[PDB]
């Protein structure tokens, strides 16, 4: 199961 | 950027028997950047239903991919893996060992 | 025995033309069960292993909805990458993200990681407790600084100690047949006769999982460097995996050379011996 979206932009 | 140059390995799903059918397989591991050429040969031509896994990588980041068909070997048939990249200045061919 | 799941990501620019390619495959153990190719026609997340097929359409198209929206940030991320490093449009670059928690044999959570890398390189990483960052370069100090300041920590830690862990022990549960299952090395000796005074043994390990495996030489007893070669360790195509391991030997001597074999699906470490 992906992690939602959620991760910053580097 | 880092370019790391593939390791070949080209071996059969299962033990090789003259006459049986079996899988050709061609790992391609350890290299950086992705985008690589694999071809599978018998006696120097390409095989054309060649199917290859999704690329992953490793914990050092290189990439793996491995190459396989269905094939038949024989008596007198030749194998080989023919592999391209940029850290290569021409295609590599190793040449299938039913021994290893 | 203990488990994993894991995700990789690879998003590598395109500069002729068109959008980066995007691959992600999921993992529980060695078994890769997911993949999505931004190439391929489904633009789905796909199974690729018999019991995650059981999840229903939701699954599938909450998966797909998440995997594309990663395939965006990837995106994202390229462009930023480009200019903090000064790159021209006209070069291919490659992100690499890497996350995923491991479980003990008890199914209680051991660890969650988070790694990322730039053109091969690491370039952030979460640390061990999940806290905060670790930047190799100056770069990558910039994203940490905002990732620091903004608490992007904590969502990844809710994910990794949480979500991951759970859903692990639904896969562990639903696929037990085979993600519960070890296969045990089939393991036999080979003999080639090198030349006159020399022979060459191999040691074959085959058709086992999961890939974590230990091939020794001994020679009276006594752990063999020398003259040994050990090849890394190669999927089969069905699931399984292979390993041999090789030594040179005095041809009328191969009776003092043993091969062992440490496997978690052996109960005891296997000897093999010529004779």
């Amino acid at each position: 199961f992906l992690p939602s979206d959620f991760f910053p932009s580097v | 950027m880092i370019q790391r140059t593939p390791k070949i390995q080209v071996y059969s799903r299962h033990p090789a028997e003259n006459g049986k059918s079996n899988f050709l397989n061609c790992y391609v591991s350890g290299f950086h950047p992705s985008d690589i050429e694999v071809d599978l040969l018998k006696n120097g031509e390409r095989i054309e239903k060649v199917e290859h896994s999704d690329l992953s990588f490793s914990k050092d980041w290189s990439f793996y991919l491995l190459y396989y068909t269905e094939f038949t070997p024989t008596e007198k048939d030749e194998y080989a893996c023919r592999v391209n990249h940029v850290t290569l200045s021409q295609p590599k061919i190793v040449k299938w060992d039913r021994d290893m | 025995g203990s488990h994993s799941m894991r995700y990789f990501f690879t998003s590598v620019s395109r500069p002729g033309r068109g959008e980066p390619r995007f691959i992600a495959v999921g993992y529980v153990d060695d078994t890769q069960f997911v993949r999505f190719d931004s190439d391929a026609a489904s633009q789905r997340m796909e199974p690729r292993a018999p019991w995650i097929e059981q999840e229903g359409p939701e699954y599938w198209d909450g998966e797909t909805r998440k995997v594309k929206a990663h395939s965006q940030t990837h995106r994202v991320d390229l462009g930023t990458l480009r200019g903090y490093y000064n790159q021209s449009e006209a070069g291919s670059h490659t992100v690499q993200r890497m996350y995923g928690c491991d479980v003990g044999s008890d199914w209680r959570f051991l660890r969650g990681y988070h790694q990322y890398a730039y053109d091969g390189k690491d370039y952030i990483a979460l640390k061990e407790d999940l806290r905060s960052w670790t930047a190799a370069d100056m770069a990558a100090q910039t994203t940490k600084h905002k990732w620091e300041t903004a608490h992007e920590a904590e969502q990844w830690r809710a994910y990794l100690e949480g979500t991951c862990v759970e859903w692990l022990r639904r896969y562990l549960e639903n696929g037990k047949e085979t993600l519960q299952r070890t296969d045990a090395p089939k393991t036999h000796m080979t003999h080639h006769a090198v030349s006159d005074h020399e022979a060459t043994l191999r040691c074959w390990a085959l058709s086992f999982y999961p890939a974590e495996i230990t091939l020794t030489w001994q020679r009276d007893g006594e752990d063999q460097t020398q003259d040994t070669e050990l090849v890394e360790t190669r999927p089969a195509g069905d699931g399984t995996f292979q390993k041999w391991a090789a030594v040179v030997v005095p041809s009328g001597q191969e009776q003092r050379y043993t091969c062992h074999v440490q496997h978690e699906g052996l109960p005891k470490p296997l000897t093999l011996r010529w004779e």
